[PDB]
């Protein structure tokens, strides 16, 4: 039994069967709690859930086929199972908080893609849309360990440590030393010799983060608002080390909308990037062009984080959920629509020992195990 | 204004 809670925007029923359009307090999803989930993932007005059995369920807005259910217009108000993947045990589903395509990774290392195919982000040597998933053929001989998706590009890394990127090339988000759109997954040659263990991808004029088993954080791509973390605002298409995070023992990285977040093994959260609408959690909406510790969580051991477009959610070791950022749609979960300029404790989840959070564009998930 | 911001119906 894994209790699941949802809140935020619900205009396209992306919360999965709740009434109203601004769910401003976390709310028990009867539909998702029943699925017994191991992961939830939030895309643009979309929700995805991976069950313990390996099944994938989606719901929300169906435009651009972003849900993989074979339709590509309308809304799916109750979570429905992605039938194309029933023969495969899905480990993880990757989707950006403002994304219109996703990928799903199976336990046997296979990778599928579906949704908006623009800029070749699906990986199929083409810019076709896929209304249902489709096996990324160019990765078949590679045991894939993790996957990530921005809004215009996608990544995947292998168990041997090599990182692949594909998709929109512009502003160097792929990391290949030019700005050429890649329609196939291509190896980031610069990061060879490092064992890459995570990767995160941004939306719009996108950044990309990478993490090696030595705790080294690489960033590249577009650099507006200093989301590359190395000051100023100059992009680049070659991975560069974010020197500040070195030795800090960073273990999770994520990319919201024009900002970057890292969490350390010691429970510290670092954010930087675009400041507007308090998405960084520093009490002010200025841009932060070199990674800063979120002071509002000093001494609270954050064990999990999730970023949406304009909000973040952090989980303490003791099952508490903090939030910060924008609240036009209740996604802060403080019962109002008032912005959370600093990390604020989330209402109505007392006694629920939350272990994982996930976010979408304007929606939030907390769940247990 | 801010393009990365969702809207309601």
């Amino acid at each position: 039994r894994t209790k699941v809670f949802v809140w935020g925007l619900n205009d396209k029923d992306q919360l999965g069967g709740l009434k109203g359009s601004k769910i401003k307090v976390p709310s028990f999803s009867e539909t998702l709690s029943a699925l017994n989930v191991v992961q939830v993932a939030g895309g643009s007005k979309s929700l995805f859930a991976v069950t313990v059995e390996g099944k994938v369920y989606a719901c929300g807005e169906a435009t651009n086929g972003r849900l993989g259910l074979g339709i590509s217009s309308g809304t799916v108000p109750i979570p429905r199972q992605i039938t194309a993947l029933s023969s495969y045990v899905v480990k993880k589903v990757a989707v950006h908080s403002g994304g219109r395509h996703a990928t799903a990774l199976t336990v046997d290392g296979k990778v599928f893609s579906w949704g908006e195919g623009d800029d070749g982000k699906l990986g199929h040597f083409s810019r076709m849309n896929c209304d249902k998933p489709r096996l990324i053929e160019a990765l078949k001989t590679k045991r894939i360990r993790d996957i990530a998706c921005g809004s215009s590009h996608s990544a995947a890394l292998t168990s041997s440590g090599e990182l692949y990127t594909w998709g929109l090339g512009e502003y160097g988000r792929l990391g290949h030393g030019d700005n050429t759109t890649q329609l196939k997954p291509k190896m980031v040659k610069v990061l060879l010799g490092h064992r890459v263990i995570q990767v995160a991808c941004g939306s719009r004029d996108a950044q990309t983060l990478a993490l090696t088993d030595e705790g080294l954080v690489f960033s590249w791509g577009d650099g507006d608002f200093g989301k590359l973390g190395r000051g100023g605002s100059e992009g680049c298409n070659i991975p560069q080390n974010i020197e500040r995070l070195n030795g800090q023992g960073v273990c999770q990285i994520e990319c919201g909308a024009q900002f970057s977040l890292a969490l350390t093994k010691s429970g510290v959260v670092w954010t930087w990037g675009k400041g507007d609408y308090f998405r960084l959690g520093h009490g002010s909406d200025v841009h932060v062009r070199k990674p800063q510790v979120v002071e509002g969580l000093r001494g609270k051991k954050i064990v999990h984080v999730a970023v949406g477009a304009l909000h973040c959610l952090a989980v303490t070791d003791s099952g508490q959920v903090y939030a910060w950022g924008d609240n036009d749609h209740g996604q802060q979960g403080n019962g109002t629509t008032t912005v959370n300029r600093k990390p604020t404790l989330v209402q109505g989840l007392e006694g629920q020992k939350i272990t994982r959070v996930a976010c979408g564009s304007s929606h939030s998930v907390a769940w247990t195990t | 204004k801010d393009e990365d911001k969702d809207e309601d119906e």
